[PDB]
């Protein structure tokens, strides 16, 4: 445990790294191994959901449209990233935008669960 | 001063040469550990490092078994995979993460053990439904098990979420070519090569079906072209050495049959290609040598053994001849040349109570040849 | 020539549909090796439990291709 | 007692397979150690140790950022690097070698050229595809 | 409380009340994990012909193996869906266990296991699973009638065995039992003592007039080919049971030699309207083609009843016939030698065999199999005739 | 000296070996000579598949008038041998007498129910099934066969699960009563069944039961709750994929999401495994009316009604597969007859009024649509027609 945490600040750091060049295959396989990481800790730790969002963003710019859709709607209201990248995979597939709507409208009017983070590509 | 040397490497094996290529991912690597598509890309090649000193000199100790993992994968022995899957990389990793699932199954499909990939990455087909990537393999699988209603399934699944990917299409060939089909087959690959180029596992398939069509210089064509977007695939080889073998000339055929093995040692239908190649070129010692690793390697199979009996008998071991064809009755009854040898063993060892009973076997298996069964009987006694 | 046939039908008769479907244009070679015709074939070795259950299996199973 | 719980989820096998993949599985690792039990023990200046096709003259080569006997020695050396360090070379006739040679840069050869139209037509290709 | 639920769900399975076993079996096991309701509720997915929910149930828990009772219900099911890979893994290649006034858990294990190897075609280990099967255990019997009416053993084999296995088990019964089993042991080996036994059962105990005991008379008959006595006992005892299947083998045969088309004619058609399914109305309907001289018509209802039930010697045996009768004699040929490498054990199909290579005028091959046939069976006019 | 015999027979019908239990059950009855021997023999030649055996042997020496219960194992060979006007002669039409185990009265009576449902004369089967669990409650089948085929409305089946009591249970009432009460029908006094349902989850945990798990799937079906009915369907059918009891909610739910990938591997897996049953050969009609293939689900949906007569299912897919194809004259009297076979049912009855809308025939439809809007308050294509 105590050796726990420090391991997933370092798989997060460097899928922020990996990120951050043009390198997607390689965030593609670190967020993959997060994800799986994060099973065992539980829903309302932020980690589950920081790595969800990591790797549904990893998942949509890697072209696979369709997993990264699916995985955001798995846990679309945890995260606003989440959101985000449910709401972009919609407009590229026309497909359910009506949850986005419900999802983005309730987000929004909160702004003005998981809100604020200081991952890549959080939106403003 | 890491992305560079990735993209150096990138390069290199796309353009002329994969050494360089290689070395240059291994630089990035020594830049940097964290770089899995340089993995990826060294294991698409038989290529290692020394892993120990790159990931040390518990996460570094997953990403150390991952790459172990990857690289017997890559190297084609399955067996040490597998038991750092059972001992490392424990059950909440290894069962959820898509991607050591995808390996696992392949690990196993490379094993005659098929039932069990099947299972494996169906629960993987289940976890993703819309995964595209490494689909092949189980179409693969499908069309080995003869079985049509899951790839049924696979063709109108795929089909539906994604109308481009090329694996699609590489799936609706590969179920018309098991239905009843080859030119229908033959269309849906050069439909999924258009698509997308430097697919090497659809122009292998398309050479298959020229074969399957009795037209050798397409699927030589075909082979070459898959040689030419992938330099080492071991499929398209073996294709290219079963068309010489048809063909009659045997030196190209034990040339494609040899470089297929070299990226893929341990699989038995390589290892008797290679070894009929020498037989036919008449190396006696050397093909027995080949034949001795197969029946080893792998029992429960029924070439590797015929291989090896007939080769004994043609050089006379009896006394090993006789056990081998033994073992090759036990583990299989129905075949109907193999009981001739069986006889031809025991007459020549000199048991007539059991060649008796042998041959009368082989008289059940043969009704047309049954004359020439008559006459060994005739010799028996 | 007739009569045989005759005798062969009234004996026939006797047949559930499934089982009749089976028998339909059933032939028995001497060695044992079976032919299954199909209303594809299925042509395995008799005394063996399994090649029957096949062939009851596409006869009244459902088969689909699916495109 | 052997495990062989990871070659199959079902906690049981009948033990002909037992013996076949305990067989099988000490021959394969035998194979690749010498150029015993699997439960027991699965273990055993450039960072880069090898590339399919790169003997350590490439790989010295690559740190560095780069008559019969003399052809025969050239005539080894190709079939060493295409074949992966194959050891049935050694055992092969030295005129069986000519002609394996001479095939080799022709499917070569025939690779390079491969490896390297009006505005009407062109655009049935698409159509029709 | 639960006892009451337990005898309640019991007495439903054994009353037929498939519906109320299940829900109260399924209710039982819920309120306990004890193993032995799930047999319960296997047993009532098995009588019911639910062999695969019955299979889930068993392998969802992985209970198998805690208990022995439950692998062999998982094992059986399988055997009943042809599995035989799986049941052969759940039960074992050998017997795990080699070193309550019921049958010993262990040896039905053996049993089932032999009966594994018999559907697999490997004669030689059913036959050792069978012998260890009834030697381990005295009380069961199923392994003994099965490899007696399957002649996996020659009769001095089967003599042998008999006299090894004890009856220290019955105890009061000792003598009863002992002559029970010598009822169905084969024949061609000192008949007399069967015959002394069969009076010795008749008599002393009320077993006077019973089925096995005449069975036994007619097999008797039949062998010494008394086939006036095959017909009186036979009718006697057909006239209680009209569709024995134990004795209408013997019964078709002692008719066929007597040539009564008439009654063949009314047996064919009454098994006709009753057991289409079975392979002894087709086998039948065949021997009355028989009688008439219809070999070429028969040929194909011998195949009918040959593929209906398999390991039958009538059926190939009698299509072996049809083919040697009437020309065609290279292939009959090959119909014995299925005949002898599918039903080993049997002198029979290699005295044909070897017969038929005389036909032809081939004379060393004749010799061999009939050689063959003598070690088979010592004691057999038919064989020293040849 | 008997016992020890008994014992062995006994052993050898628990283990299945069936020659044997034959032979001990023969040599026991030849010893002995009682009529229970008799009823051994029969039994096992009952579950030997030899049917005729058994019923000669029972009827030989005419035991039924000397014993209860080998009477009703002759009934019983009867009945499944096909054979019902001399069954029911033998066990009586009417009642002769109007501690473990069930008293032989309910067996017999539920057994002459059988036989009337399977002679169609469906009201002397709802009071024969009504006497036989009025007179004992512990005959599961009494309730369940009667609730199965809808024989009766709801309303009186409520008013005799009240009528009936639980009394001589005594310890065990408190948990059967609650069992007994789950299976009715949902469509009337539902909150009771979700309490009792609570109740079971709690103190018993019986929360796993796969009974309860189909209450509850047919609760949720009832107020069509079609994602509950799959998710939870989906989490019960993994432990037990061919639970017949469970399928036809799952294949209901199925085609109201309108996915044909889970029901062709459904479809074609049933179908290689229960080749007889009529549910897989609707599971495949289903799949083709997914599908919109109204020709083949003619067929399939045919064959599925002519496997099973209690199987509603299949005539209202049976006369959907006529009102999608484009002619409705046929479809007409499908859904009629139908409507006559199981009087109660609300469903087929406003498919049949529906059908009337398309033939713009209003006047009956008004009371149709009235006559199913009497026990269906709240649901939508009812208030939608």
């Amino acid at each position: 445990d105590d050796q726990a945490l420090s391991t997933i600040i370092q798989l997060q750091d460097c899928i922020q790294q990996a990120i951050q060049q043009l390198n997607y295959s390689t965030a593609e396989f670190l967020a993959e191994l997060l994800y799986a990481e994060c099973s065992i800790l539980d829903k309302s730790s932020v980690y589950w959901s920081d790595a969800v969002y990591l790797y549904a963003l990893s998942l949509f710019l890697n072209k696979s449209y369709h997993t990264a859709f699916q995985i955001s709607k798995e846990f679309k209201e945890y995260h606003l990233g989440i959101a985000y990248i449910f709401g972009r995979c919609a407009l590229q597939l026309s497909q359910g935008v009506n949850e986005a709507i419900l999802t983005l409208l309730s987000i929004i009017n909160v702004f003005s669960m998981v809100l604020n983070s200081n991952l890549v590509h959080i939106p403003d | 001063l890491a992305t560079l040397n990735c993209l150096l490497g990138n390069l290199y094996m796309k353009l002329d040469h994969s050494k360089e290529g290689a070395f240059y991912h291994s630089e990035a690597l020594a830049i940097n550990p964290y770089l899995w598509e340089s993995y990826e890309a060294i294991c698409k090649m038989r290529a290692t490092v020394d892993l120990k000193r790159v990931f040390f000199d518990t996460l570094p100790e997953i990403m150390y078994n991952f790459a172990l993992i990857l690289r017997s994968s890559s190297q084609y022995n399955s067996f040490k995979a597998i038991r750092l899957f059972e001992s490392q990389i424990p059950s909440h990793i290894k069962d959820t993460m898509p991607w050591c699932l995808v390996q696992l199954g392949k690990l196993h499909f490379e094993i005659i053990n098929y039932d069990m990939s099947l299972k494996y990455f169906n629960r993987l087909k289940d976890l993703q439904p819309a995964r595209v990537k490494d689909m092949e393999i189980f179409s693969t699988l499908l069309w080995h098990l003869h079985d049509k209603v899951k790839s049924s399934n696979l063709a109108n699944g795929l089909m539906d979420t994604m109308p481009n990917k090329p694996e699609t299409w590489c799936c609706i060939g590969n179920l018309l070519s098991l239905q009843k089909d080859h030119d229908a087959a033959i269309k849906a690959f050069e439909k999924a090569t258009q698509l997308d180029p430097n697919f090497a596992y659809a122009y292998t398939l398309q050479g298959h079906e020229h074969s399957s069509n009795d037209s050798s210089d397409s699927a030589k064509t075909c082979y070459r072209k898959a040689l030419a977007c992938d330099p080492q695939h071991y499929n398209a080889y073996y294709g290219l050495g079963t068309s010489a073998m048809k063909l009659g000339q045997y030196e190209e055929a034990l040339l494609y049959f040899e470089k297929a093995r070299s990226i893929n040692p341990v699989n038995v239908v390589l290892i008797c290609c290679c070894g009929g190649s020498l037989e036919k070129l008449g190396y006696k010692e050397k093909a027995l040598q080949y034949y001795e690793l197969a029946c080893h390697l792998q029992p429960t199979s029924s070439l590797s053994k015929y291989k090896m009996g007939q080769l004994l008998y043609s050089m006379t071991r009896y006394n090993v001849a006789l056990q081998t064809f033994e073992e090759l009755v036990k583990l299989v009854p129905d075949d109907a040349t193999a009981h001739y040898l069986l006889g031809q063993t025991y007459r020549i060892v000199g048991r007539k109570k059991d060649a008796i009973k042998e041959l009368t076997v082989a008289m059940n298996l043969d009704p047309k040849g049954n004359q020439v069964i008559i006459d060994e009987l005739q010799k028996c006694h | 020539m007739t009569s045989e046939q005759n005798s062969n039908r009234y004996w026939n008769s006797f047949h559930d549909e499934d089982d009749w479907n089976l028998f339909n244009g059933m032939e028995l070679e001497s060695n044992g090796v079976v032919t299954f015709a199909g209303q594809e074939t299925i042509t395995g070795s008799i005394f063996d439990r399994r090649i029957t259950q096949l062939a009851y299996a596409r006869n009244n199973g459902w088969h689909e291709l699916a495109l | 007692q052997y495990d062989y719980s990871p070659f199959c989820e079902r906690n049981t096998l009948r033990e002909s397979r037992i013996d076949s993949f305990l067989k099988a599985e000490r021959a394969a690792h035998c194979l690749v150690f010498h150029k015993y039990r699997p439960d027991i023990d699965i273990m055993c200046s450039m960072l880069l140790e090898s590339v399919p096709g790169c003997n350590k003259e490439d790989l010295e080569r690559l740190s560095r950022r780069e008559r019969l006997d003399d052809i025969i020695n050239h005539e080894t050396n190709a079939l060493k690097s295409f074949w992966n360090d194959s050891g049935l070379v050694n055992s092969l006739q030295s005129h069986h070698l000519h002609e394996e040679y001479l095939l080799l840069q022709e499917e070569l050869k025939n690779v390079y050229k491969i490896k390297c139209e009006s505005l009407r037509d062109k655009c049935r290709r698409h159509y029709s595809n | 409380a639960i006892e009451r639920l337990r005898l309640w769900r019991f007495d439903a399975l054994m009353q037929h009340m498939y519906r109320t076993a299940e829900y109260i079996a399924d209710k039982v096991y819920n309120i306990s994990n004890d193993p032995d309701d799930a047999f319960w509720l296997g047993q009532v997915y098995y009588n019911n012909n639910q062999y695969v929910r019955a299979v889930e149930l068993i392998t969802r828990n992985n209970l198998d193996g805690v208990n022995i009772l439950c692998r062999y219900l998982l094992g059986l099911s399988f055997v009943k869906l042809q599995r035989f890979d799986d049941a052969l893994d759940v039960i074992g290649e050998y017997n795990p266990f080699s070193e309550d006034g019921g049958i010993k858990m262990e040896s039905s294990l053996c049993f089932l296991r032999g009966k594994i190897y018999f559907a697999q075609n490997n004669f030689n280990k059913a036959r050792d699973a069978f012998r260890e099967a009834i030697l381990v255990d005295i009380k069961n019997f199923e392994a003994f009638e099965m490899l007696l009416s399957k002649n996996l053993l020659t009769p001095q084999e089967e003599w042998d065995l008999f006299d090894s296995l004890d009856f220290k088990e019955f105890g009061e019964d000792k003598e009863i039992m002992k002559n029970l089993y010598k009822i169905n042991l084969s024949k061609y080996i000192n008949t007399e003592d069967i015959t002394k036994s069969n009076e010795i059962l008749a008599k002393d105990y009320k077993l006077a007039d019973n089925v096995d005991v005449v069975r036994s008379k007619v097999d008797i008959c039949y062998t010494q080919c008394k086939f006036n006595e095959c017909l009186e006992l036979c009718e006697t005892v057909l006239e209680n049971d009209e569709f024995n299947t134990n004795i209408l083998p013997a019964y078709i045969g002692c008719l066929y030699e007597l040539s009564n088309k008439n009654k063949l004619f009314l047996l064919s058609h009454r098994l006709a309207e009753t057991f289409p399914k079975s392979a002894i109305t087709w086998f039948s309907v065949a021997t009355y083609y028989m009688s008439l001289d219809r070999i070429s018509e028969a040929q194909k209802y011998y195949s009918k009843s040959s593929i209906l039930d398999p390991s039958f010697a009538a059926a190939w045996l009698g299509f072996a016939h049809t083919y040697a009768l009437e020309g065609e004699q290279d292939q009959a040929l090959t119909a014995y030698s299925t005949a002898s490498r599918f039903f080993p054990g049997m002198h029979l199909p290699k005295l044909f065999l070897g017969m038929q290579f005389m036909a032809m005028n081939s004379l060393n091959l004749a010799e061999s199999y009939f050689v063959l046939a003598y070690d088979i069976c010592p004691n057999d006019p038919l064989v020293l005739n040849e």
